[PDB]
């Protein structure tokens, strides 16, 4: 862990950080910065704990860095508080959202070199790293986290920017929804401390129905879909059709009053925006990536949903690896570890000579 | 890329086979071609002479049933990198054990063979 590459995967809700060559991130924490309402700041768990006296802020919105001052705190905390490294000693790989604006990629390069003094850095698209982690160079990635959902088709190692789809419906929106319907059932989940409990219920008991209508009817009959959940306070609650109604929103955004098409449609749509000659390869390599793709039953519903949309003779395959909450990070750890990757890094020397614009020619 | 194996790839007609070994591209002894460890991942480059004088390229990354994620991930990346180094002229093919394409199976005149085992993972767990 001395003069070892670092991999930092910055998400809207969670930062995934660690060392290249490890099979998992060493640090996972909330991408949050807390400041005194009225040290000068807290980050991550510390900020969440002292939430009561702090003003919380999320520097990344829908996968895009939006508050540069708060992002430097995140990175500082990542280096010094979580990884316990001297940044100037480690080449650092960062990840970015597909369609990440030009000036944002430059800004990220500048801060790393100018504020953190890294000896080298690199920016890679999150979805591409997920594909690499599943051992593929061609496929279409469904990346869904806490703030954004994207469909990213990739051919022979490179995203097809023209065919990428972005949807501002994800984990946080699902958590908020489960909150609303659960109190609707008779319970009461309103408080931030309660939002946290719901998120845990969302992650532990929810699932995606293979046929939503039948599921609803089957939940109105017996109580074989009902599950119990023990509150922090010891009280037990019974969760019902909400287990599958909450992630249904991914397929029917109308539930939350969103006008967009579901994730099966945006997938079919992204694929249809690609050259006809590669569609078969896309359809047979549907890789699921991120936290909001963890619902049990998600891979079977999408398998069902896209075979219905696609020509009957299309071989369809959904790949939903158990470790897909960390696929992006893992992809980065493999990439940065390769013998052939050493000349890929942007050096401090190259940065001083060319400036932040170097990122557009070195990372694409 | 200045990797020595990159400098050797696609220089002349024939078949080149490399095995992924702890995040590196390691050449396979030519006497061992066709004998694949099912616990490992490999990168195969087939170079054919075109009558136009130019060289045609087919890159195949072969994944054994028991290969670790770092090996399958690296074989895929090495493939992309070898293609780019070859000015994107290579056509990439994913080959999974038991589902290899007729083309790839055809590279091996005495038939491809599977053998249990392989080099250990490169990850730190
Ligand atoms: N088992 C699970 N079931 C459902 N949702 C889950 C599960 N595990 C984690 N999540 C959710 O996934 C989200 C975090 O996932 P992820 O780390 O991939 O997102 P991110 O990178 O922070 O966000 P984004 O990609 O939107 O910028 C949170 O909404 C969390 O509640
Ligand atoms: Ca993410
Ligand atoms: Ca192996
Ligand atoms: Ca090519």
């Amino acid at each position: 862990d001395e003069t070892t590459a670092l991999v930092c995967d910055n998400g809207s809700g969670l930062v995934k950080a660690g060392f290249a060559g490890d099979d998992a991130p060493r640090a996972v924490f909330p991408s949050i910065v807390g400041r005194p309402r009225h040290k000068d700041s807290y980050v991550g768990d510390e900020a969440q704990s002292k939430r009561g006296i702090l003003t919380l802020k999320y520097p990344i919105e829908h996968g895009i860095i939006t508050n540069w001052d708060d992002m430097e705190k995140i990175w500082h905390h990542t280096f010094y508080n979580e990884l316990r490294v001297a940044p100037e000693e480690h080449p650092t790989l960062l990840t970015e959202a597909p369609l990440n604006p030009k000036a944002n990629r430059e800004k990220m390069t500048q801060i790393m070199f100018e504020t953190f003094n890294v000896p080298a850095m690199y920016v890679a698209i999150q979805a591409v790293l997920s594909l690499y982690a599943s051992g593929r160079t061609t496929g279409i990635v469904l990346d869904s986290g806490d703030g954004v959902t994207h469909n990213v088709p990739i051919y022979e190692g490179y995203a097809l920017p023209h065919a990428i789809m972005r949807l501002d419906l994800a984990g946080r929106d699902l958590t908020d929804y489960l909150m609303k319907i659960l109190t609707e059932r008779g319970y009461s989940f309103v408080t931030t401390a309660e939002r946290e409990i719901v998120r845990d219920i969302k992650e532990k008991l929810c699932y995606v129905a293979l046929d939503f209508e039948n599921e609803m009817a089957t939940a109105a009959s017996s109580s074989s879909l009902e599950k119990s959940y023990e509150l922090p306070d010891g009280q037990v609650i019974t969760i019902g059709n909400e287990r599958f109604r909450c992630p249904e929103t991914l397929f029917q955004p109308s539930f939350i009053g969103m006008e967009s098409a579901g994730i099966h449609e945006t997938t079919y749509n992204s694929i249809m925006k690609c050259d006809i000659d590669i569609r078969k390869d896309l359809y047979a390599n549907n890789v699921m990536s991120g936290g909001t793709t963890m619902y049990p039953g998600i891979a079977d519903r999408m398998q069902k949903e896209i075979t219905a949309l696609a020509p009957s003779t299309m071989k369809i395959k959904i790949i939903a690896p158990p470790e897909r909450k960390y696929s992006v990070w893992i992809g980065g750890s493999i990439l940065a570890s390769l013998s052939t990757f050493q000349q890929m890094w942007i050096t401090k020397q190259e940065y001083d000579e060319a400036g932040p614009s170097i990122v557009h020619r070195k990372c694409f | 890329v200045e990797h020595p194996e990159f400098l050797k790839a696609g220089k002349e007609p024939g078949l080149q086979i490399w095995r992924v070994e702890k995040f590196d591209l390691v050449p396979v002894p030519t006497n061992l071609y066709g004998d694949f460890f099912t616990g490992d991942a490999y990168v195969i480059l087939k170079t054919v002479q075109l009558r136009n004088g130019n060289l045609q390229y087919d890159l195949h990354y072969w994944l054994g049933n028991e290969c670790s994620q770092d090996e399958s991930g690296a074989a895929a990346i090495f493939t992309v990198q070898l293609d780019d180094y070859l000015n994107g002229r290579a056509v990439q093919h994913r080959e999974v054990q038991g589902f290899e394409s007729a083309t790839f199976l055809g590279y091996f005149k005495s038939g491809l063979k599977y053998k249990k085992g392989g080099v250990a993972s490169g990850f730190k767990h």
